[PDB]
RNA sequence: GUGUAAGUGCACAAGGGAGCUUGACUGCGAGACGGACAUGUCGAGCAGGGACGAAAGUCGGGACUAGUGAUCCGGCACCUCU
RNA sequence: GUUACGGCGGUCCAUAGCGGCAGGGAAACGCCCGGUCCCAUCCCGAACCCGGAAGCUAAGCCUGCCAGCGCCGAUGAUACUACCCAUCCGGGUGGAAAAGUAGGACACCGCCGAACAC
């Protein structure tokens, strides 16, 4: 006379952090994630858990190269 | 009767009874047609009890389709227990009909008796419903 | 009306070399300071490009080809030991002293180390 | 979690003029211990440890 | 500065009869054996794991070359095979070794099958590769054939850059396989 | 193939002990396994096998 | 197919295989995520001393997320602290 | 500058693919000859590597052709929907798909090198 469910797992928050247009410090977080759902571009480096991060400061480009999301880091200007 | 002979899933939501049909809004197979027009599920033993309908009523020669099937459950649990606890098992098998789908199409040449068919099976489903020529 | 199978090892050869040098690649890069020295090889003869892979343009270049290289005598070694000094002589003169080594989807000995070999040598930095 | 005679066993991984114990958990269904074995101690540098327990 | 029996006369005779046969317009069309391919499946990997050795030890006689023992990919237990079971030794064979066992196989060998009528000509497959099987090793002189302690069968196969079976046949002919002239 | 040595290779004779239409060739069968008598059908000497069948020899298809 | 549940990803391989091998290191850490709080997660880059590689460069455990339990009180080795 | 050339790259990566037809080999891309030397096969100079240019453009590759296997793809309408009106029903302002259709398309672009030339 059981229901022998009722488990869960708490959440881990992942997704996008910082979108388009963006300005990012370095080694800013842009996106949690498990895979490689969006990939590294310029300036953009990957972590042990398939986080990404800014190498380079500037601002935002979700672009893709060859089928596959990919995010980069343009040079923003001088002031 | 019809059932499946598994499903990957056997305890499901309750289907949705919103919004017009997508297929199945014309004669395929047959000549003589019928067309639901409100919301509702249809089970097992209801559609049955329409072809055993249709096919006394015809006797000998004439064909029948069924353009449905009951491939989504429905959950009774025991009786007297309070709420709670869980949720029942599967018992009975509806197909959901949105308005405008086709269930029966008849082949049998003449339409006196092809209708009169046809309204026999209606008389035995929770539906209004209607009666169609493959014509525009 | 004769008609073939399938695969001949001429293709193999030609998508594998494409399939791993599209593979080292990823590693490598392009820039007007680092630019990438590229290796295009032959049975006969071999070529060479430094190339900006931020524009996909190129600074340098060097072959087998020219007389001025067909004048050596020796070994294929040889030709590609003079390539070798021709594309330092010339990439110092463009203005470029540091670079990567693109083996370019080939193994590494033989022709292309003893370039490359004879480059280090000679002055460039790898 | 316990202290079970566990399959994945063992600790303990002193160095020769070295004191920096590193340490590892292994399992002990395999044979092997007088060999391999690296790493860095204090005010020393790269050089070979024993897993001695 | 040397050159065996058949790669002389394939070079001397066959090439040109082929070519006075299906008139090519380049010889590069020509049909040319490329490689010869040995297999041996003990099958007895999980009741005699020695019998591998002693297959190895046979065509090491046989063929002058150290096999390949193939492992077992898929774990399949209605045979008690499992990942990683030694099951077969495979050999290539390619070049002068390769025309020098087709010399030895057709001259010293299949003329000492028992009651050998004919191989088939049906052996091929989609062009022409004769892909035929041997029950015991007691026919090469290269075998000591005193020590065997089991029969220990195989299968061969030949492969030719031949684009179908009536060009496959004719070059085994002109190379001198007995199929069954039929 | 190479080192991991592989069985050792010398030429062949091999006598036609049916009708003296005999062979001679390089092989991979020597030390290994090859027989006496090196009689030199050539400009060189190697060594000899006692053909006891072959082809001219066996009636088949190529022989009757 | 990915050691083990599922998903997200992986053929550009993170799948399969072979050679060396111990970075399954020490001293740190900009800026950030998530955030009741304590916990938790990644982290470029610098230094010694190394592995691999021809070099560029990668290596501060495992394709990622689970695999464990705060504080107190005791125990073992080392310290130029008392 | 330029031709039916080769090589390195790019496109928010099939408008670029697969298959069929014809056609090209000057220098180059190739295939091929052979394992003397570096080097290599979980066995095999098959591959990787080395030394050369007898032979052939058959294949790879490049060129044109075929919209056929695949892809791309609108306008307008519909579904759905935000907001508002409305005693159930339904409706108005704005936004707007998927599919389908008309069609498109046998790719485009950049740099160096060759050959060719004033």
């Amino acid at each position: 006379s059981s229901s022998r469910n009722g488990r869960d797992s708490a959440a881990q928050r992942l997704g996008v952090k910082r979108f388009g247009g963006q300005v990012v410090k370095a080694g800013e977080i842009l996106v949690r994630q498990r895979g490689t759902h969006f990939h590294p571009g310029v300036n953009v480096g990957r972590g042990g858990d398939d986080t990404l991060f800014a190498l380079a400061p500037g601002a935002v480009e979700f672009g893709a190269k060859r089928g596959r999301k990919t995010v980069n880091i343009v040079p923003v200007a001088r002031p | 009767m019809l059932i499946p002979r598994k499903v990957k899933h056997r305890k499901q939501h309750h289907p949705e009874q919103r919004g017009i049909a997508s297929g199945g809004t014309s004669v395929s197979f047959g000549d003589y047609g019928i067309q639901a027009l409100e919301h509702a599920y249809i089970t097992n033993r209801q559609i049955e009890s329409a072809r055993i309908a249709i096919n006394r009523h015809i006797k000998r020669g004439g064909k029948v389709w069924i353009n449905i099937f009951p491939d989504r459950p429905l959950t009774k649990k025991p009786a007297e227990t309070r709420m709670g606890s869980g949720k029942g098992s599967p018992e009975w098998w509806v197909a959901n009909v949105k308005p405008g789908r086709v269930l029966f199409e008849l082949s049998y040449p003449d339409e006196k008796t092809a209708r009169d068919a046809l309204t026999r099976a209606i008389h035995k489903l929770p539906i209004k419903a209607r009666i169609v020529t493959r014509e525009e | 009306a004769h008609k073939p199978v399938g695969q001949n090892i001429s293709e193999v050869r030609r998508n594998a070399r494409l399939r791993r040098h599209a593979r080292l690649r990823k590693k490598v890069a392009g820039t007007a300071e680092v630019p990438r020295l590229v290796v295009n090889r032959s049975a006969r003869h071999i070529h060479v490009q430094l190339v900006n892979d931020l524009n996909g343009t190129t600074l340098a270049a060097a072959s087998s080809i020219e007389a001025d290289v067909r004048a050596i005598d020796g070994d294929k070694k040889a030709h590609s030991v003079r390539v070798g000094q021709l594309i330092a002589e010339r990439a110092k003169a463009a203005g470029v002293e540091t670079v990567v080594f693109d083996r370019g989807g080939y193994t590494y000995g033989g022709r292309i180390a003893a370039l490359a070999d004879a480059a280090r040598e000679a002055g460039l930095k790898f | 979690a316990r202290n079970e005679i566990r399959p994945i066993v063992k600790l303990r991984s002193t160095a020769g003029t070295g004191y920096t114990y590193v340490t590892r958990k292994n399992r002990r269904n395999d044979p092997d211990r007088i060999v391999l074995r690296k790493y860095d101690p204090v005010l020393r540098r790269h050089v070979e440890f024993r897993e001695e327990r | 500065k040397a050159l065996p029996r058949l790669k002389q006369r394939y070079r001397e005779e066959i090439r040109e009869a082929l070519q006075q046969e299906f008139n090519y317009a380049n010889v590069m069309q020509i049909p040319g054996v490329v490689k010869v391919v040995v297999n041996m499946g003990v099958g007895d990997a999980a009741r005699d794991a020695k019998l591998i050795n002693g297959a190895i030890n046979d065509l090491a006689l046989i063929t002058g070359q150290k096999p390949e023992v193939r492992r077992a990919r898929k774990s399949i237990a209605q045979f008690k095979l499992r990942e990683g079971m030694p099951i077969g030794a495979r050999v290539t064979l390619r070049g002068d070794r390769m025309w020098e066992f087709l010399d030895r196989l057709i001259s010293i060998a299949l003329p000492r099958i028992r009651d050998f009528r004919g191989l088939s000509p049906k052996q091929f497959d989609g062009t022409g590769n004769y892909t035929f099987g041997l029950n015991e090793q007691s026919m090469f002189h290269e075998i000591d054939v005193d020590s065997i302690d089991r029969p220990r069968g195989m299968d061969i196969t030949v492969v030719t850059t031949a684009t179908n079976d009536a060009e496959g046949r004719a070059l085994l002919r002109a190379l001198g396989f007995p199929f069954k002239e039929n | 193939m190479k080192p991991g040595i592989h069985p050792d290779y010398h030429p062949v004779v091999f006598q036609d002990a049916a009708t003296g239409a005999q062979f001679l060739t390089r092989s991979t069968a020597t030390s290994t396994r090859t027989i006496e008598w090196p009689t030199p059908s050539g400009p060189k000497t190697y060594p000899l096998i006692v053909v006891d069948v072959t082809s001219d020899s066996h009636p088949f298809w190529t022989g009757s």
